[PDB]
């Protein structure tokens, strides 16, 4: 119950429900998206000055 | 240090040899402690601090 706020799927899978494969051939893809989901984290290693 | 000898006439006797005796005083090996940080580590700089 309080995963029912969450939901995002209509229905639970049906007993042996079938798969469909949507890359039934090897493609590049086209990416789109909104905004503010894709992401770089940017970091900088401790090299130190002054030793060596 | 040396020997006591008896009597007035000493022509009979041997004079007490001075020996020199040196006490020698030497450093030992040079005592260490050693350790590493690596680039990601250096980041928290407690560690460097800690460790000296």
């Amino acid at each position: 119950v309080a995963s029912r706020p969450y939901a995002n799927v209509d229905a639970k899978p049906a007993e042996s429900a079938a798969i469909t494969i949507l890359n039934k051939n090897a493609a590049p893809a086209n990416l789109f998206w909104a905004d503010g989901s894709v992401e770089l984290m940017y970091g900088k290693l401790a090299f130190p000055t002054g030793q060596g | 240090h040396m020997n006591i000898e008896e009597g007035l006439d000493l022509s009979s006797k041997t004079p007490t040899a001075l020996v020199q005796r040196l006490v020698p005083s030497v450093f030992k090996e040079p005592k260490n402690i050693l350790y590493t940080l690596d680039a990601r580590e250096m980041r928290d700089p407690e560690h460097k601090t800690e460790a000296g």
